[PDB]
């Protein structure tokens, strides 16, 4: 799904700061995205990630 | 860069380091000086970047440590991305960064020549990939610019290593069959300098690759010679 996929950096070789929802932690966390590919569990900000995957705020 | 060695100061005058200030200052990508106000780099490097205001280009650099609050840099006035770019994997992964001011060529920062479709008997056998990327999948940005000699592999041979993607003619690959040396996370945008006739040619731009230095998994770069017309056009007023 969108909030259950593991953070995948992708084949690209860039250093892009992004966010993904960690199911274990039950909250969003940082991770470096390569720039291309990967999956839907990839957001620009913590708040946006939490807005899509976070719990009842 | 993986399987490489520390570079010496002034060794790769055209290599720059692109920093982002948001959310904080850090190396984002590599890039090559092709004009006194032009940096050729990768389009995917600006994934998410809304404004060039958060960008910083540092020329004449060897150790990331050298960057400080007082350290001079070049601001970016405009990010020019190829109008056909969609996904680095598909190709067209190229971008021009137009600096706000001009660079003063010196032994530590100069322009690297572009390839030409008009060149004769071009056989690159002295290629090098440079950058402050990772030294192994899941690593961290290096302080000292890393270099690594890597052999070009034909498009056909590469097409076979990547049965998942469509290695077009606008791309170029490089790497040893057994791997060991390749570009890694943090080297995107970096140059793929190759010696032609005593002259350095910006052959490719670090784009992607399955993993880092994996055997039978060559690095894929944007084939610059195929975009020279675009560059000249975009560099023109």
């Amino acid at each position: 799904e969108v909030c259950s996929e593991q953070a995948e950096t992708g084949p690209c070789r860039a250093m892009i700061s992004r966010w993904y929802f960690d199911v274990t932690e039950g909250k969003c966390a940082p991770f470096f995205y390569g720039g291309c590919g990967g999956n839907r569990n990839n957001f620009d900000t913590e708040e946006y990630c939490m807005a899509v995957c976070g719990s009842a705020i | 860069i993986v399987g490489g060695t520390a570079s010496v100061r002034g060794e790769w005058p055209w290599q720059v380091t692109l920093h982002t200030t948001s959310p904080t200052q850090r190396h984002l990508c590599g890039g090559s000086i092709i004009g006194n106000q032009w940096i050729l780099t990768a389009a995917h490097c600006f994934y998410g970047v809304e404004s060039p205001k958060i960008l910083r280009v540092y020329s004449g650099i060897l150790n990331q440590a050298e960057i400080k609050e007082d350290t001079s840099f070049f601001g970016v006035q405009e990010i020019i991305i190829h109008d056909q770019y969609k996904m680095a994997e598909s190709g067209y992964d190229i971008a021009l960064l137009k600096l706000e001011t001009t660079v003063n060529y010196a032994d530590s920062q100069r322009p690297i020549s572009l390839p030409s479709k008009g060149d004769r008997n071009v056989i690159y056998t002295d290629c090098w990939v440079t950058g402050w990327g990772y030294r192994k999948l899941r690593d961290k940005i290096q302080n000292t610019l890393q270099k690594a000699k890597i052999p070009l592999v034909t498009n056909e041979e590469c097409q076979k290593r990547y049965r998942g993607h469509k290695i077009t003619h606008k791309m170029i690959c490089a790497g040893y069959r057994e791997g060991g040396k390749d570009a890694c996370k943090g080297d995107s945008g970096g140059p793929l300098s190759c010696k032609h006739n005593e002259v350095w040619h910006l052959v490719g731009i670090t784009s992607w690759g399955e993993g880092c230095a994996q055997r039978e998994r060559p690095g894929v770069y944007t084939n610059v010679v195929e975009y020279v017309d675009w560059i000249l056009e975009k560099t023109q007023a």
